[PDB]
DNA sequence: GGATGTATATATCTGACACGTGCCTGGAGACTAGGGAGTAATCCCCTTGGCGGTTAAAACGCGGGGGACAGCGCGTACGTG
DNA sequence: CACGTACGCGCTGTCCCCCGCGTTTTAACCGCCAAGGGGATTACTCCCTAGTCTCCAGGCACGTGTCAGATATATACATCC
């Protein structure tokens, strides 16, 4: 449930969603 | 009156076997006299070392959207760790890929 | 097998009843009859027990009889000479031949490892003697099979000026199954016969398919690397009556069971399989109903050789399955001594275990 | 409809960065590495998490090197790898020195 | 002629073009030259072979014909290019 | 045949850490690889530095110098603080 | 009168958990020797703040010209289907 | 393998900034106190603690039975044409 255990290191929080979307290179794409 | 065995980790409030720590360092020809504190010590570092990146391994799971950690959330938890990377910069990752970067100078125009 | 997975596939459909449909029941071991009942009746049968050849125990003998009138009215067979009664007879003959003085000093090197006196003249050195049995079978068939071998013979005997005529008295005289065969060949063209020659090894179908075509013998050829649309116009050329083609060399374990053969007349096994059924199934290419000659089979085997006990193993699985399968249609002591003993106008095409 | 030469190399390089699998073909990579080792000595048995191992050893030397290629090339203001890029990388690694 | 050898030497050739073009996706390149791949190709045989030179040295001490995955994991951690996932 | 691994004890780690998080085989044997590696390589600094100092033992400093040095930055100071604290413990204890 | 969407009940997968068992490896207790802590002496090296004198190296200024960089053309080599 | 077009490369201008040289400063370097502490050895004493040994017991690994949540059907009520 809860995590029992942390971390006190102070290092900044990473976005670590590799997934991606191809929507903005729709200009030399068919759009 | 042997009172029911207390172990050593348990003793130093850690996960980590501190007696297979012990036994490991005997054995492994490093020195011929190890001292008691040594292996807690160690083991507690070891402890820390790998609660960190389970830490952000699983953080790394959760923005994946992922209940089970694979080699590639380990592999970003580790590179997008300043501290970890250059723990592990001489360190090779099996499955887990690289680092999701594109230098500007190759992105088109606008 | 039970292991494949087409057996775990099948057996984890629900199925009220199933039925299978082959020729072979048995081809290595019980194990074989063992996992098919087992696909069949799930935990009636419980064949556990080995048969021991060299044994000849009465319990052993009893083990037999149970297995032949447990799957008495699960098991039936119809022999192509008990139904159809206009069917040529067909005879093999096994021929033991000398080996060559090549083959022998392959042999010695290969049995009694001579790393140094393998590579000798070869620039390379890349001789691999992993899979000892395998490079006895290849000495045992040809000199030419192993890499920088044929330049070894022409330079020191045949003089090297390859001028058309000594390489195919070096494919003749460099292996002792090929001056057999050679004579094989002209007492069937000679005569009016067709031969078929099945092969384990492509590369050894490359060099007879090459010794044909020095010789000016019009020769056709099956193996795996040919698609079956060539194999469609090479059986089709095959089976015209007006076919020019003499001698047609297989791949053994190539094409199945749907491979139309009605103009053969000879079958010449070049090399034994571990297996007799595909053995079977090879010269059982010609021998199919609606054969209008005697067809004859020549078994050529190397002597005092690795394949020995390749004949040995073969002729044991045939008992076995005279044993157990061909008295279950539909004197057990004596075959089991057969099958226990070792067995270790010569080319006439004229004519229980 | 055609596409500017640019944009197809772009989604491969944000396709194959996500994804994690070998980039290198099995059975020619176990060819290579035993004509490879056989020159050291004949008759050579190989475990297949050996080749493996072999294998993603050489993905990661590989990628690595094509990284360090790509920052010579676009030092010497181009956008195309050649192998004087990758001649440059391995001497200031110290694999040319 | 139907004459070819049973070992083949164009295996360096099989690490193909699109593999090559593959790893440079991976490593972030987006035009290649067509020289590139023959430099990657003897790359990748000096790498492989100093590799496999070590472990065979690792196999030949303990006496043995198979190069497990543990020789490897040790000759590529003497090199100083440690890989992870193998060492148990 | 009973095969030495840091299974548990990492998995232990895992459900302190995240307690609805699950691992796979292959996470498994790189975690045991790591602990492995910085096992190896904490053990092997202080049996240099014992070797300098004409010291025949190895106790806390030795380890703790070798985690000063080896483990980077930030990350040395807190390791050296969480080993610190079960030392003490386990004097309070054993 | 036939055909279609939603709602509760039962069989099956699936990872996790309770129990069993071996066994072997870690822990408890006792003993001992030696490694390391502590002390004293002796002597050489380092610290912080000064001085004097030499002198070669560092700092500064200025002309100029060689090289970095931007722009343009082109044709070919590489991307793309 | 065919097409097509983008970019690597060659050429030219331009301006700017680095290099060469002369002159002036300045601090590095070498040689000096002035005392005092740090540290490397040599020798000695003492005592705590870790190795060693014996014995035992429970933690870890394996195997297996079950169990609660997730998934897939079986049948009944409401509803469109």
């Amino acid at each position: 449930k809860i995590p029992t255990r942390f971390s006190n290191r102070q290092n900044k929080t990473v976005n670590y969603n590799i997934d991606y979307s191809d929507d903005d290179l729709l200009e030399s794409e068919d759009d | 009156t042997r009172a029911k065995a207390k172990t050593r980790s348990s003793r130093a409030g850690l996960q980590f076997p501190v007696g297979r720590v012990h036994r490991l360092l005997r054995k492994g020809n490093y020195a011929e006299r190890v001292g008691a504190g040594a292996p807690v010590y160690l083991a507690a570092v070891l402890e820390y070392l790998t609660a960190e990146i389970l830490e952000l391994a699983g953080n790394a799971a959760r923005d994946n959207k992922k209940t089970r950690i694979i080699p590639r959330h380990l592999q970003l938890a580790v590179r997008n760790d300043e501290e970890l990377n250059k723990l592990l910069g001489r360190v090779t990752i099996a499955q887990g890929g690289v680092l999701p970067n594109i230098q500007s100078v190759l992105l088109p125009k606008k | 097998n039970a292991e494949s997975s087409l057996y775990e596939s099948l057996n984890s459909f629900k199925v009220a009843n199933r039925m299978l449909i082959t020729g072979t029941p048995l081809q290595n071991n019980i194990k074989e009859l063992a996992a098919l009942v087992n696909f069949l009746m799930p935990g009636r049968f419980t064949i556990d027990q080995e048969i021991d050849f060299e044994n000849q125990d009465e319990e052993q003998e009893e083990y037999i009889h149970d297995l032949h009138r447990r799957i008495q009215p699960f098991i039936l067979r119809r022999l192509k000479k008990d139904v159809e009664k206009s069917l040529p007879s067909k005879t093999e003959r096994i021929l033991r031949v000398e080996l060559s003085d090549v083959q022998t000093e392959y042999y010695k090197n290969i049995l009694t490892k001579n790393y140094s006196a393998l590579t000798a003249g070869a620039k390379g050195g890349h001789f691999s003697l992993l899979n000892i049995m395998n490079e006895l079978k290849k000495a045992s068939n040809h000199p030419y099979l192993f890499d920088n071998a044929e330049e070894r013979v022409l330079q020191k005997f045949g003089d090297g000026k390859m001028t058309r005529e000594n390489v195919l008295r070096g494919l003749i005289m460099s292996s002792g199954k090929m001056v057999l065969l050679d004579q094989l060949l002209t007492r069937l063209k000679k005569d009016g016969h067709r031969v078929l020659i099945f092969s384990q090894m492509v590369r050894m179908l490359d060099i007879l398919g090459d010794y044909l075509s020095i010789k000016g013998i019009n020769f056709q050829r099956l193996d795996g690397t040919v698609p079956s649309a060539q194999r469609r116009i090479s059986i089709d050329h095959f089976n015209s009556p007006d076919s020019n083609d003499f001698v047609f060399l297989l791949s053994t374990r190539a094409g199945g069971l749907g491979i139309n053969l009605m103009t053969a007349d000879t079958v010449v096994i070049f090399d034994s399989d571990w297996n007799p059924q595909a053995d079977l199934q090879a010269m059982a290419r010609a021998h199919r109903i609606g054969q209008k000659n005697h067809v004859m089979v020549y078994r050529l085997v190397s002597k005092d050789t690795v394949e020995e006990e390749v004949l040995e193993r073969a002729r044991k699985k045939m008992i076995l399955e005279y044993a157990i399968i061909s008295l279950g249609v539909t004197e057990l002591s004596a075959i089991l001594k057969f099958g226990a003993g070792n067995m270790f106008d010569v080319l006439n095409h004229a004519e229980e275990f | 409809h055609r596409y500017r030469p640019g944009t197809v190399a772009l989604r491969e390089i944000r396709r194959y960065q996500k994804s994690t699998e070998l980039l290198i073909r099995k059975l020619p990579f176990q060819r290579l590495v035993r004509e490879i080792a056989q020159d050291f000595k004949t008759d050579l048995r190989f475990q297949s998490s050996a080749v493996m191992a072999l294998q993603e050893a050489s993905e990661a030397y590989l990628v690595a090197l094509f990284e360090d290629t790509n920052l010579c090339a676009i030092h010497a203001k181009r956008v195309t790898i050649m192998p004087k890029d990758i001649q440059l990388a391995r001497r200031i690694r110290g694999e040319r020195a | 002629a139907k004459r070819h050898r049973k070992v083949l030497r164009d295996n360096i050739q099989g690490i193909t073009k699109p593999a090559i073009r593959r790893l440079a996706r991976r490593g972030g390149v987006k035009r290649i030259s067509g020289l590139i791949y023959e430099e990657t190709r003897g790359v990748l045989k000096v790498f492989l072979e100093n590799v496999i030179r070590d472990a065979v040295t690792y196999t030949e001490h303990a006496k043995r014909k198979t190069v497990t995955a543990m020789d490897v994991v040790y000759a590529l951690k003497r090199q100083g290019r440690t890989l992870y996932g193998f060492g148990g | 045949t009973r095969k030495e691994s840091y299974a548990i004890y990492v998995y232990k780690v895992l459900k302190q850490v995240h307690p609805d998080t699950g691992i796979s085989c292959k996470a498994m044997s790189i975690m045991n690889s790591f602990v492995n590696d910085v096992f190896e390589r904490i053990a092997g600094e202080a049996s240099r530095l014992a070797h300098y100092n004409k010291r025949s033992t190895i106790t806390s400093r030795e380890i703790q110098t070798a985690v000063r040095l080896l483990l980077p930055g930030e990350l040395a100071k807190h390791a050296v603080s969480e080993g610190t604290k079960a030392v003490t413990k386990y004097t309070s204890a054993k």
